[PDB]
This record gives structure tokens, sequence and C-alpha cells, in this order.
């Protein structure tokens, strides 16, 4: 339920120009409920955020190029 | 994990999450027959345009909040 | 004339054929990391270290 009324809250701001304030709901982990997170004080430094995406998707990429594993027994 | 400590210090464990649920989303695609190269440049465009979206979107200027901005901040860590 | 030499030594065509056979196997298990579509391979070696 959070989710879909987190993804509510930000669906709306998409698609209509002048609800563009809900961009900044995330979650209120205390009560339950979404809530402007930029009013309350909930921030990270936005390289926190860019820098997860590149280095995840690099990682994923990695290991999803594989397909074919050849694992030699040890010599002793 | 170790990277994303040494180059930035916060995120360690959504880092983790992240790429865990990006290679199993992937995967289900893959069994679909749907071809891993597919799969990877629909990721790569998908991680460029998260990270444009973010910086014209999504990015607060810190001095519009002064030293409340690192209080919150810090206290979000 | 009719039959030639008998041929009486059969190691010869055997080791042509384990050879043939080998050569087969190393091609096959390689074809599928060809191409613009082709797959990377994981190699482990004994010490553990791993490439891909
Ligand atoms: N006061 C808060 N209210 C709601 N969410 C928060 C709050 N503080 C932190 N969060 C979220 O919880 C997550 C905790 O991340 P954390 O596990 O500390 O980072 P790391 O991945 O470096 O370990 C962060 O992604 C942040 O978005
Ligand atoms: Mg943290």
């Amino acid at each position: 339920d959070l989710v879909a009324k987190l993804r509510a809250f930000h669906n709306e701001a998409q698609v209509n120009p002048e609800r563009k304030n809900l961009k900044w709901i995330g979650l209120d982990l205390s009560n339950g409920k979404p809530r402007d997170n930029k009013q309350a004080g909930v921030f990270e430094p936005t390289i926190v955020k860019v820098k997860s995406l590149k280095f995840a998707t690099e990682a994923a990429i990695t290991i999803l190029r594989i397909d074919d594993l050849i694992k030699l027994h040890p010599e002793s | 994990a170790d990277l994303q400590d040494k180059e930035v210090g916060d995120g360690t464990t959504s880092v983790v999450i992240i790429a865990a649920e990006l290679l199993k989303n992937a995967d289900e695609l893959v069994k679909q027959k749907i071809h891993p190269t597919s799969v990877i440049s629909g990721y790569r465009l998908a991680c460029k345009e998260a990270v444009r979206y973010i910086n014209e979107n999504l990015i607060v200027n810190t001095d519009e909040l002064g030293r409340d901005c690192l209080i919150n901040a810090a206290k979000t860590s | 004339r009719g039959k030639g030499a008998y041929q009486d030594r059969d190691k010869p065509a055997q080791i042509r054929f384990s050879n043939i056979s080998a050569a087969k196997a190393v091609a096959d298990a390689i074809r599928t990391s060809l191409g613009p579509k082709g797959m990377d391979k994981m190699i482990q070696d004994g010490k553990g270290d791993v490439t891909i």
C-alpha cells in the first residue's frame, strides 16, 4: 500500500504540471504514510544516488554477460 | 560495496540491494528468450536517463537552505 | 588386382578420430562466445583466481 500510495503521488506530479511539489514525497517510517521529505528534512547528497546507479548497473551488467562457468579443480 | 564506501562513503547497503535486484529482474527477461545484449543495452540507457532525470528535476540547491541543510543531511545519515 | 593393402593396424585411425573429436569439442565449447551476440565465460583457476 505504501509504495502504491507513494507511486500514485509521484505519478500525479509528472502528469500534472501544477502538482510538481509532489516530487519531494517520500516515506515516513515512524507513522507509515507518505510525507514531503524535503520539508521533513530527509536529504541525501546527490552523488550518493548517482554513483549508486552507475556502480550497480555496471556490476549487474558484468554478471549478466556470463553464460558459462569453468571451475578448474585445485592442483592440491 | 567496498568501492562505494571509498568513493562516496554512504549508500553502501543500497547499492548492493539495487544491483542484486537489477540482476534478478534482468535474468527474468533472459529466461523469456530476450538476448542479454538487449537487456544490457536497455539497462545502460535507463541508467543514463535516470542520472539525467535526477540532475534536472530532483536536485535541491543547498544555498536555499543554509546551515539547516547540512544538519538535516547529517541527521538523515 | 581386386583387393588392396589390408591395413591391419587400426591404431592410426583411432588416433585421428580422437584428435578430431577433441578439436570439435573445443570448437563447440567456444562457439557460444562468437559475434556481437556472444556471451563471456567465467573461468576460476585452481588457485581461485577468477577471470571473465
Ligand atoms: N528520517 C528518515 N525518514 C525516512 N527515510 C529515511 C530517513 N532517514 C533515512 N532514510 C532512508 O533510509 C535509507 C537508509 O540508508 P542506509 O542503510 O543508512 O545507507 P547505506 O546504504 O549507506 O547503509 C536511506 O536510503 C534513506 O533514504
Ligand atoms: Mg546510510
